[PDB]
């Protein structure tokens, strides 16, 4: 409580600032209020960063490559230009999939041009030539290459998309250009955006002609579900038990089939509506397929999303999705049972990326955890209209927050548990405070569906309760 | 389904019937698979001599690299100074991805800042990225010192560094005196190591270039060390304690050993040790300057020779016997100090283990990457054991650095069988790997695929891989290990001749089949 | 048939087809071995909780021992002084085989003699054959001191050592004033770590007892540090640097570091290092002794308390976070030193590491042996860990150890699911880890074989083994590692942590079976 | 070389000694003469050790147990008294085998009665027939026990015969009481002696009125090769090619019941004549069963040994000699053209047991090396008479040699190669001489026969002229 303590601590963090930053850094720190729906008119997101503030947002590079198209299994992904964008974002990302690796798929695999001084003053687009033809040589059976660019390729004047026409006319294969550059954008949204629209370009419309897939009228898309440590694959079964048919899964464990496909399925279950919103959006308008979204996370959150979308069905749907819960209500009646008694009292604070801060809210209580600070590092304002409901009231709320403004806020409200990148976790690991990575799950998981849940309580519990947060202060000190 | 009592994370929950189920159907309807005949029959191919020819006649296209950029190594050199901040001109993607990949090498916090530039400086440059990231980062981490590199976005655009700093002291963004080193970083040439000389070169230049008039060589009674690129905390500790005990004056440059071993006691250190801005003004005043890297130290060798007028030995990496005998005579012919008994001491130990292992490991062939002058001391180190290096990869030597490698292993009968590759990627080395088979592989993290595929063929063609190297992810606290030495000569060795005996003890496991070799005594 | 470019040692040359087709012939034809069928139903009641049932009966049998005799531990504690020959009054063979266990464990030379007493000594005495082996002892290696233990035959023939050296003085063989330290050790009662007991006791006493009319307690301002029985040279180095960093005035008892780790130069040295007389007689007048070990130091604790009137402190082994701060702030108090910062800034980095791999760590089930002191310093380790010790087994252990080690479990939430057995053997362990089976088994090499069978079980049954102890006969060189203090809990943490890392690598490398959690970054 | 330095140097050794020492050791030392056929005149074995010496010599119990009995591996062997003896003994020696360990097969497991003080005051009769019934519940498909005694057996008043008959009246099994007590006889070979003495006693003669064995004319039973290493199969391939069939092989790999069918073989091929010329003889006497000795070490003294092996049979198996050596005439061949050039000229010194000393002299040879010296622990004087024809003009014999007595003589002599064993192999290591390990092969092997004597060749090469022998000196001294 105390949102006048709350602004009080947000001035004096910000008093460090100079008279610019300060100005800037005062509209993305906020004081929730439930009763607000129009976060417009109380905090201010997607807006560029602060120069040496030490931000943690990435570049649109990563928000194409490493989020969207690099889950992709059965396509090659091609990181035009120096070699170090695609080294550090290689495998950095557990997007779970099936599949021979280096024969038919490829994601933690790390294809480059590996661009040189020749290649920057030349130009690299003989040379793009000349590596789709050795991709097709030496891999065979990849069903599509991606071409990613990255800064020097939008910054010399390079024409990826007439080079991507004339080798897919030569080759008879789908092989998109998307311009991902870094310096486009503030963030990583822009990168969500711009391989959404390469998407719908280039993969989405491939079967408008073909007719000879078999459609039910319990079909079904995931969508914005990129299957981190296997939560696509949690989501789907319990999808299937309820008796409907998943078609498409974007883009975790997902194939350009699945994507094609997609335009031929009854409902779309949106996951990430910050990252997919486009597409299905375009989806909704050119073909008529209603979306709506879903969230798994808590064994609440899961019945009133597997509730909700059994209600646009008819009623044998409604009754499998009764079965599936009275088959499922003892499990997590007994991971409840079992650990809230270690868990009940403790207080949260979360900053990740752009959907999850709002929807682990659900699952940190169903623990009897309460959530006092949440914050988002590239969401939009619909995002914190959608937060601004879930949140108690003079909660913190943080946008693109810098590492003293994060550092001091925890120094001051002191939480039991912070939710936070890897960029994050050793500090608060030494500051003595727990820490979990919201964003690999500390290489752990699944955590949504019943069968997350249990994981996730398990993990919260072996974190928040480890003895080695007792010892920090020697005993002679 | 979970168990309450046993509850399953993604391993093996994926491995029940259900979910066993799900995927196969998901396979069968949605995924359009190729027949697993064919993938098998790919796989064979790819496992092929002839593949290989087609593979090594790559000319565009890199699969599975083994180095950085740039502005990587410039910020590993500028966290090694006293209360530095590394500040990367340009985009901010690139300065996340640097803090993620340290985080995850080190398991500790790494501390960088951008400009954050976007298409607004495209179009117009980022002098004003550069004025009010400088004003902003000294007003919040007040740093003693701002060392700044560049990312590809500013070199395509061609930014001018030295223009843009002396901009903003000029109009007082900062102030004058405030020591703001700069090095231009383009990631399109050579690698991280090569970042991490440019930064070195930097910041030497700004400290001792215009203040060379009162400098005498050998007034200090020390001797400069340069480390390099070293993700090694080990290394820098042995070198340390080894000047130590020869009782020799020294001055270590680029020291971050301090910064990525903090404690955690409840509080955060965002600064911790490093070279001090008083050992850089004074290090002209040497005896000598002492490289330990280098074939990745060009750059620093020319200003400490042109300026500094040092006259660098022409000294190996001190790795394994013969180099740090090497290293440690030059060392005690600079300073005029003796070599302790206990460092002799050490020697003979070291040599010992070496005669205890030998039998173990003659014969054994060896893949092995990484970096210049961890190659060639690896390859050196194990050309003394009785080793056999057959494959060597560098995918950022040079023509120089593969002839010194061939000088080394022709002096040696035990590299007949050995040859250099520069310019190759993994890819190179799964291939060469299955066509000719070695008994182990050396290198970082990303090797453990290969030995997945290696796995996929058979156990009888299972190459186990040994991390050695960097970056290394998928093992806890190896960094802290040391390759310098006959210290680090001991723990190579050690790990060696024990994965030996693992790899041993794991095929003469099967019961009345293969363990009648399972002996308590090795 | 052998190939001369690929030679084939015993594995794999005798899985040919015509050595194979040798075997099965020779097997058919004349071992007249059982049936398959019935070897395996064999085993698989072997593996059942019936077969546990009847093996925890056992009263008479003895299966796979897990501890030595006595005059093991006396060669070992009389190795630990300076120019000090192990005499062992006896039979010729226990001295061949001790010297074998130790050059084994080692890879060092061992030195240690006999009288070699025959048939005729076991109704005349070994009294002419102490005479002999005195006198031929000293004559030719030249010992400044020769330590005498016993075997079981000595001690069933009922030898006076005291009245065989006395006349061994008296009659010329021997100087009178050539120091001779005795110690009956009974092979029968204990085990080793009671026979070096009972030699340091003895030397105390030859070195002390008739002296103390002009000691006084804290005269030389030392503190006299007793180890016990330790095979880890890490553990004496260690204990000393943490003593010298605090500043701390101290004095080793039997110190064999030195003569365990001999350089290779070209010569051979006989004897390196090792208490001093001088700091045996001058002992009694330390300001107190530390045992760290107390739990086999019991004899040497009441002549250290009763004789040399020094409040031995009650300290546990300084093993873990929580006993090394114990003793570090024991020495403190003793000293009067402050405990300094280095030492502070190690222990946070211990913190640190533990804060890094607990995650990995938590929930893990081990089974575990090794001798009291060990075993209960790593199982506070592991409940400091988060980890769940579940099997842990001593076979020289007593009842008061087992009510310590159970209070110390029952303070801990992980310790739930423990249970602690003394007296008995490794079959036993093997039944338990069989029945509840472990997640990992931490011992000596002795082990191995119980690996083997639980892999025989199956591949999701297998235990794997962590070498932790003595004797490590399969691996090289790992009796330089550290058990004791905070590098020793490194050390310790890191070899867990790989070791689980390790294990879930191996479970994870199918490709398209399990490769999904083949994660790269861990 | 040059006798009278041999001599000379033999005179400075033993100037440091005590005048009984010196006089008892004078008679243990010589330079070797071939012409001299009875070593009578210049060596003397077989004899008790000075005291306070450090000889090698073992125990009775280790020659008993650790090398007659213990590679059996079809019985149960059990340890009578303290915890020490087997705990030592076991797995130390490389007696190959094939079985299922703690089923069928416990040649690597240690049973002992694990002596109390109360045992030593009041006996162990009655714990040997509780450890009888508990070996019989535990291990019900062993074919057989043996009880090997240590020193306090011997020492207090315990009758283990007494026990053994009464235990195996009762269990149908036989159980043989072996009194090697280590304080018995001087060395191992008084327990090779008591071993074979059990061997003949109790188990030798069961089948004696069993006649339902069928017999061929080609039945050979190898006698004294423990499979060191592999080393009896190493050799008994070969007898298969030659068209003999091996029964039994005592006693590495083997079992109760091929000991028990040894008195049905038409020769005995023994090859350690040291350890099992007792039972060899016994047999010659009873069945009529002709013995020879045989040497596999090395390509001449096997194409020899199956040469005379061959002529004691018809002409068909020497036909099937002649094609066994010519089929592997080809590939010894090649390794003596690879590597002797690696080995030629060099001077080796060796101290082994009781048989190795001048068995392995004729494979150095077969590479161009010389042994200069050589010395037995606990041979016989047969065996040095063997060993004066064997060996060369001024070269040493020792018998019984001590740590001071080999270090001085190898400091004089300067060999290029020691083999020896595990107690003096690291001496010499830190002497900068190269080592290898004559009893285990140094984990190698095996080295009989034509297959090993490759990997003895390579072996040696690795030892010899490995790198590390050069580094011993630091390059500032
Ligand atoms: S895509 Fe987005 S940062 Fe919606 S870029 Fe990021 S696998 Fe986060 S909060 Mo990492 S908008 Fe997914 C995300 Fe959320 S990589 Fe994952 S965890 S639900
Ligand atoms: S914002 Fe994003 S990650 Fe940055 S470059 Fe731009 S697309 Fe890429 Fe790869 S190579 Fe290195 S890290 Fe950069 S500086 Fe040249
Ligand atoms: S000469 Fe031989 S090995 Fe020696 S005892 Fe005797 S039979 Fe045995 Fe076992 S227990 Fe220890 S080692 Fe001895 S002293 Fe009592
Ligand atoms: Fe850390
Ligand atoms: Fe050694």
């Amino acid at each position: 409580m105390s949102r006048e303590e709350v602004e009080s601590l947000i001035q004096e963090v910000l008093e460090v600032y100079p008279e610019k930053a300060r100005k800037d850094r005062n509209k993305h720190l906020a004081v929730n209020d439930p009763a607000v729906t129009q976060s417009k008119k109380c905090i201010i997101s997607n807006k560029k960063s602060q120069p040496g503030l030490m931000t943690i947002r990435g570049c649109a590079y990563a928000g194409s490559k490493g989020v969207v198209w690099g889950p992709i299994k059965d396509m090659i992904h091609i990181s035009h230009g120096p070699v170090g964008c695609g080294q550090y974002s290689r495998a950095g990302r557990r997007n779970y999939y099936i599949g021979t690796t280096g024969v038919n798929a490829f994601v933690t695999m790390n294809f480059t041009s590996d661009f040189q001084e020749k290649d920057i003053v030349f130009g690299g687009d003989k040379k793009l030539a000349k590596l789709i033809d050795e991709v097709e040589t030496l891999f065979p059976l990849n069903k599509g290459i991606s071409v990613q660019s990255e800064c020097p390729i939008g910054l010399i004047g390079d024409d990826i998309e007439s080079v991507s026409k004339v080798k897919g006319a030569e080759l008879s294969k789908t092989i998109v250009p998307v311009r991902c550059e870094g310096f486009r954008g503030v963030s990583q949204s822009l990168g969500h955006h711009i391989a959404n629209d390469a998407v719908r370009d280039w993969v989405l419309g491939k079967r408008d002609e073909d007719t000879t897939f078999a459609s039910t009228p319990y079909d079904v898309a995931i969508i914005g579900d990129y299957n981190i440590g296997g939560d696509a694959w949690s989501s789907r079964i319990l999808l299937e038990e309820m008796g409907l048919r998943c078609v498409a899964q974007w883009s975790g464990d997902g194939s350009i089939s699945e994507i094609e496909l997609t335009p031929k399925v009854k409902l779309n279950l949106v996951h990430c509506y910050r990252s997919m919103n486009y597409i299905s959006r375009h989806m909704e308008e050119k073909y008529g397929i209603p979306w709506m979204e879903y969230n798994f996370f808590g064994p609440t959150k899961t019945i009133e999303s597997l509730r909700a979308i059994a209600a646009k069905f008819d009623e044998s749907i409604q009754k499998k999705c009764e079965e599936v819960i009275a088959k499922y209500k003892p499990e997590w009646e007994a991971v409840v049972a079992k650990y809230r008694p270690r868990l009940e009292g403790k207080r949260v604070m979360l900053y990740i990326g752009g959907l999850r801060p709002r929807h682990v809210i659900g699952a940190y209580e169903d623990l009897g955890m309460e959530v006092v600070g949440t914050g988002y590092e590239f969401a939009h304002n619909d995002d914190y209209d959608r937060t601004m409901k879930e949140m108690g009231d003079s909660t913190l709320l943080y946008d693109d927050v810098t590492g003293y403004e994060f550092e001091e806020f925890v120094k001051r409200i002191k939480p039991d548990l912070i939710g936070s990148g890897i960029k994050e976790k050793f500090i608060f690991q030494k500051m003595g405070i727990p820490f979990r990575e919201m964003h690999s799950w500390d290489y752990s998981g699944p955590y949504h569906g019943f069968d997350g849940f249990a994981i996730f309580a398990r993990d919260m519990d072996m974190t928040l309760n480890n003895p080695c947060w007792k010892k920090l202060q020697a005993p002679w000190e | 389904s979970q168990q309450v009592d046993k509850i399953k994370a993604s391993y093996p929950l994926f491995l029940d019937q259900d979910y066993k189920d799900m995927l196969a159907k998901k396979r069968d309807g949605f995924e359009e698979k190729y027949p697993q005949d064919k993938i098998d029959e790919v796989f064979q191919w790819t496992t092929t001599k002839e593949y290989q020819e087609l593979n090594f006649q790559r000319e565009a296209l890199t699969v599975n690299p083994a180095k950085a950029c740039q502005p990587l190594g410039a910020v590993l050199c500028a966290l090694g100074f006293e209360k530095t901040m590394p500040y990367v001109h340009g985009s901010q993607g690139c300065v996340a991805y640097f803090r993620s990949y340290f985080n995850r090498h080190f398991r500790e916090p790494v501390s960088c800042v951008s400009d954050s530039m976007t298409e607004d400086a495209a179009v117009f440059g980022g002098q004003q990225n550069m004025k009010d990231g400088l004003q902003n980062c000294k007003a919040t981490y007040k740093p003693d010192m701002i060392a700044v590199s560049t990312t590809c976005m500013a070199e395509v655009i061609g930014d001018d560094l030295n223009a843009f700093i002396n901009n903003s002291k000029k109009e007082g963004f900062i102030p004058d005196e405030f020591p703001v080193p700069f090095a231009h970083t383009p990631s399109f040439v050579g690698s991280h190591v090569t970042g991490w000389d440019n930064m070195f070169e930097g910041i030497a230049r700004y400290f001792t270039l215009k203040s060379m008039d009162d400098k005498v060589v050998g007034s200090n009674k020390k001797i400069n060390i340069v480390p390099g690129f070293e993700t090694y905390l080990g290394n820098f500790r042995v070198i340390k304690r080894m000047l130590s005990e020869m009782g020799v004056g020294y001055s270590l440059l680029s020291d971050p050993e301090e910064v990525l071993d903090t404690p955690a006691d409840g509080q955060f250190r965002m600064y911790a040790g490093g070279t001090t801005q008083e050992e850089m003004k004074d290090a002209p005043n040497a005896l000598n300057t002492v490289l330990l890297q280098p074939w990745h130290l060009e750059k620093t060798k020319k200003f400490v020779e042109g300026t500094w007028k040092h006259e660098v030995p022409k000294l190996n990496i001190p790795m394994g016997l013969d180099w740090t005998d090497e290293f440690l005579m030059k060392v005690s012919e600079i300073s005029g100090q003796p070599i302790p008994a206990s460092l002799t001491k050490e020697r003979g130990r070291l040599v010992d283990m070496m005669t205890d292992s030998h039998t173990w490991l003659h014969g054994k062939r060896f893949a092995l990457w990484g970096d210049p002058d961890f190659v060639m001391g690896l390859v050196k180190f194990l050309l003394e054991l009785g080793c056999e290096p057959v494959h060597i990869l560098c995918h950022n030597g040079n023509k120089r650095w593969k002839k010194a490698v061939d000088a080394i292993l022709a002096a040696s009968p035990y590299g007949k069988n050995a040859t250099v590759y520069i310019g190759k990627d993994l890819w190179h080395l799964r291939s060469l790997v299955f066509t000719d088979k070695p008994d182990f592989m050396i290198g970082n993290s990303y090797g453990k695929f290969i030995q997945r595929d290696t796995l996929h063929k058979g156990k009888e063609f299972e190459v186990p891989l040994i991390r050695i190297g960097f970056p290394i992810f998928d093992r806890h606290h190896l960094h802290r290990s040391t390759t310098l030495g006959y210290e680090g000569a001991m723990q190579i060795l050690t790990t060696l001749v024990n994965s030996i005996l693992e790899r041993l003890d794991e095929e003469t496991r099967g019961m009345q089949a293969t363990d009648y070799n399972h002996d308590l005594v090795r």
